[PDB]
């Protein structure tokens, strides 16, 4: 019962099916967040984007997977418009509350609603990046507190 | 170990601290001396710029991006803040860090008639890397109020009503000389 990760079936920004099994065969970055406009922007998606950019053509040899923790507001359509400002290798995943809830359980993601006082809320979340191997097994968190060049060089070790 | 030249910036932070309320309540005043890294970027004409080119004036350094909605929401206030206080002693240095479609942020300013901010940019977004490394880029936008010595006076992660009288008062007090 103490292992990070589990099975899932979601839908990417292009309406295509992506699962934990389709993510096998490559080192895989899994991380969590939301698209819908907050008062302050989290930087995880942009930082991964910069790592992917630093990887050049090797960005193809890894999976970089962004999963909504806010299924009630995030759709493939919302993901797609949002992801268009970041590296095109990125994948943004959606689904009904039950499949997101199922992924949230397996990865032990903190995700709670935080009213933003202007009338809406922010989905406060685990900002951690999960490294999974070619078999979808948890390796470690992936460190972003370094230059995208140092992070990229790290990720190339698994290639 | 805090750079001794930035101790004067520390002193300013303690004086204007009572003005860090209301619209500028989310400002975290510097409590230790911090010399900013010499951010390297370009102006509208593609000439290389550094934070040290602006030595001698108090600065407001902002990092913005099109993908960051609140960063692009607060561009008018920063523009209104400029020209209201810009002069021999103050400038807003708003730096765009879009890495794709470099025409998109340029078009934003023109179509919104924001002409007092110029167009400083770093499509490498290394200026983002620079602030992140020293714990001053906790989110976007991020803004640092910088003294004539390149030393940190204060920092805010997120947007603010910069054209409000609450915002204006702290900057005016911070400013010198």
């Amino acid at each position: 019962p103490a292992a990070i990760g589990g099975p899932f079936q979601l839908t990417d920004q292009n309406g295509k099916a992506v699962t934990d099994k389709s993510l096998k065969g490559k080192p895989t970055l899994i991380f969590f967040g939301y698209t819908h406009s907050p008062d302050v922007c989290p930087t995880s998606l942009f930082e991964i984007s910069e790592v992917l950019r630093a990887m050049g053509k090797d960005a193809d040899k890894v999976n970089a997977i962004f999963i909504s923790v806010d299924p009630e507001r995030d759709t493939p359509a919302t993901m797609k418009n949002y992801l268009s400002s970041f590296d095109p290798h990125l994948e943004g995943l959606s689904g009904d509350p039950a499949e997101i809830a199922k992924v949230i359980t397996s990865y032990r993601v903190y995700a709670k609603k935080v009213p933003t006082k202007d009338g809406d809320y922010t989905m406060d979340h685990t900002a951690l990046i999960y490294l999974m191997d070619r078999d979808g097994r948890f390796v470690s968190p992936f460190n972003l507190k370094r230059t995208p060049e140092e992070a990229a060089a790290d990720l190339k070790r698994y290639l | 170990t805090g750079d001794p030249a930035c101790r004067a910036a520390v002193a300013t932070a303690q004086k204007i601290a009572p003005l860090a309320h209301g619209e500028v309540a989310a400002l975290t005043m510097a409590s230790a001396p911090l010399k900013l890294p010499d951010l390297a970027f370009e102006d509208a004409d593609g000439k290389p710029k550094k934070l040290s080119d602006f030595r001698g004036k108090t600065l407001l350094v902002n990092l913005w991006a099109t993908w960051c909605v609140p960063s692009r929401k607060e561009m008018p206030a920063l523009d209104e803040l400029q020209g209201k206080l810009s002069g021999p002693n103050f400038e807003v240095v708003a730096i765009n860090i879009d890495t794709r479609d470099p025409e998109k942020p340029k078009t934003f300013l023109k179509e919104a008639n924001l002409t007092r901010l110029g167009y400083f940019n770093d499509q490498k977004a290394k200026v983002f890397q620079d602030l992140k490394a020293i714990g001053r880029a906790l989110g976007m936008p991020t803004s640092v109020l910088v003294d004539p010595q390149g030393c940190e006076i204060a920092t805010i992660a997120g947007p603010a009503e910069w054209a409000s009288e609450d915002a204006l008062k702290l900057i005016r007090a911070a400013t010198g000389k």
